[PDB]
């Protein structure tokens, strides 16, 4: 089956700049190539069919080119509505395959995160589990290290995290991390800390609290 | 005017099957192909096959042979896709999408998938319906800036969960995070708000958590 490769997977650009997206096919697909756009929580939308024809109602700043093996989708000047994921789809040979998607995201000035830490509640301790939350708020770019320390001991693989989409107003990201311990484990230690590393601070920032000394 | 309307979210045990329907209107049902395309959380897109309502023809990638069935009822313009022998890796959003019908010079590949249904989240898990418990996220004291508080919505199934603050009146500063899947098969998420310190002891902050699949709503007070 034909494999389609999209480069790069991630693109950071400002509104107004041009966007150039690449689709490479493992074997030739002639001109049977389509592009779709997708925003979070929404069905994909057709932009280009047969490599270079704009779909009905698609605005002129999108156009695609190429044939056989190498394809480009060009967004000539980027509007806020154009930051989404783009997929290519080959339509010559079964099964119709899609590429992995390129995510077009908004570039802005580096912004350091504000860090907050939350102990597990007394409510939650009655169950025999403790969840400790760390919050990184309003940072850019997306890359950040969060490190869990319990009495100086690094905790690896007993925490999960997630990250918001780029923020509506200021194009920032936010991150939530949950360290979960049994009640027995939690009650047996005293210091809990959250160390975060980010481009926007020339020094690794730590927020901690003392169990029962809150 | 053209719409594809698919049926509601489903949850299923591994081994069972799922049938998703797609009601079309605004056009001659019998003149366009219907496609089914799925997308797993965080992942890309996978074509599952198509059908021509006009002739009742079907075609599926080898991947899905024996597992997918597509059928139609012309009288009510609705397409159906059934997937059997579900495994937890079949957890995805399933879309129907329409494409131009037969065919003059492969025009059915010439054009793409132009109108799409809104999607149907199918969840395959051995977990069972369970409402969440909501725990407060509060700082350790009132520090010596701006502050942050929150709700931890732990241990529910299935998705989704909605969270507002002070009955919807508090909007600026809210981040509600994507749910994580825990190894116990239950979901968990947090929701936070950044407020200026000077206001902490002066107003109440409640979060409002709704989980419609278990029919539970919880208003939870947060304070330090
Ligand atoms: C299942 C089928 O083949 N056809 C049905 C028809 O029998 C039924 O009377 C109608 C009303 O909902 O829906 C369609
Ligand atoms: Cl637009
Ligand atoms: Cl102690
Ligand atoms: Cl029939």
């Amino acid at each position: 089956e034909i494999v389609l490769t999209q480069s790069p997977a991630t693109l950071s650009l400002s509104p107004g700049e041009r966007a150039t997206l690449s689709c490479r096919a493992s074997q030739s697909v002639s001109s049977y190539l389509a592009w779709y756009q997708q925003k979070p929580g929404q069905a994909p939308r057709l932009l280009i069919y047969d490599a270079s024809n704009r779909a009905t109602g698609i605005p002129a700043r999108f156009s695609g080119s190429g044939s056989g093996t190498d394809f480009t989708l060009t967004i000539s000047s980027l509007e806020p509505e154009d930051f989404a994921v783009y997929y290519c789809q080959q339509r010559s040979n079964w099964p119709l395959t899609f590429g992995g998607g390129t995510k077009v995201e908004i570039k802005r000035t580096v912004a350091a995160p504000s860090v907050f830490i939350f102990p597990p509640s007394d409510e939650q301790l009655k169950s025999g589990t403790a969840s400790v939350v760390c919050l990184l708020n309003n940072f850019y770019p997306r890359e950040a290290k969060v490190q869990w320390k319990v009495d100086n001991a690094l905790q690896s693989g007993n925490s999960q995290e997630s990250v918001t989409e780029q923020d509506s107003k200021d194009s920032t990201y936010s991150l939530s991390s949950t360290l979960t311990l049994s009640k027995a484990d939690y009650e047996k230690h005293k210091v809990y800390a959250c160390e975060v590393t980010h481009q926007g601070l020339s020094s690794p920032v730590t927020k901690s609290f003392n169990r029962g000394e809150c | 005017q053209v719409q594809l309307v698919q049926s509601g979210a489903e949850m299923k045990k591994p081994g069972a099957s799922v049938k998703v329907s797609c009601k079309t209107s605004g056009y001659t049902f019998t003149n366009y192909k219907i496609n089914w395309v799925r997308q797993a959380p965080g992942q890309g897109l996978e074509w599952m096959g198509w059908m021509n309502p006009d002739t009742d023809s079907t075609g599926y990638p080898q991947k899905f042979q024996g597992r997918v069935t597509m059928t139609r009822n012309t009288s009510i313009s609705t397409a159906y896709m059934e997937l059997s022998s579900l495994r937890s890796e079949d957890t995805a959003v399933y879309y129907c999408a329409r494409s131009y019908g037969s065919g003059s010079y492969y025009r059915d590949y010439y054009y793409g998938m132009d109108v799409w249904g809104q999607g149907t989240t199918v969840t395959v898990s051995s977990a069972s319906t369970k409402g969440p418990s909501v725990f407060p996220l509060a700082p350790c004291s009132r520090s010596t800036s701006t502050a942050a508080l929150g709700c931890l919505v732990k241990d529910y199934f299935p998705e989704p969960v909605t969270v507002s603050w002070n009955s919807g009146a508090l909007t600026s500063g809210v981040h509600t995070f994507p749910a994580v899947l825990q190894s116990s098969g239950l979901y968990s998420l947090s929701s936070v708000v950044t407020v200026p310190s000077s206001s902490l002891g002066t107003k109440t902050y409640t979060c409002n958590v709704d989980h419609k699949p278990s029919n539970t709503k919880v208003d939870k007070r947060v304070e330090s």
